[PDB]
């Protein structure tokens, strides 16, 4: 009903979608810290045990 | 003759204050209509309908 401007939401939406990327540029090394298998297959031997 | 002259002026002055009136009621409405959904508070409400007053 255009209570604001048509260039505010503008800036909001693009604050929004700025924000939403943040997010999900965020939540990616948060994938990354869960580490993934990249292929399937067998799997050899842990070289690296937990702690180090 | 200057009863004759309100007549001619005041059916355009009056008219001018009604459309005053109309623009500063859309202007209280849509500054309630923006209150309510929650962008700005309500001092700012206050200050348009002490304008529409």
């Amino acid at each position: 009903d255009q209570a604001v401007s048509k260039q505010q939401y503008a800036d909001a939406n693009a604050a929004y979608l700025q924000s939403k990327a943040a997010v999900e540029q965020a939540r990616i090394n948060l994938r990354y810290t869960k580490v993934l298998s990249p292929i399937s297959g067998r799997i050899g031997r842990s070289a690296v045990t937990e702690g180090a | 003759a200057d009863g004759l002259a309100a007549r001619g002026t005041f059916t355009e002055q009056l008219q001018a204050q009604r459309d005053l009136v109309k623009a500063s009621d859309e202007y209280y409405q849509l500054a309630d209509k923006r209150y309510r959904t929650g962008v700005d508070n309500y001092l700012t409400l206050l200050d348009a309908q002490r304008s529409l007053f």
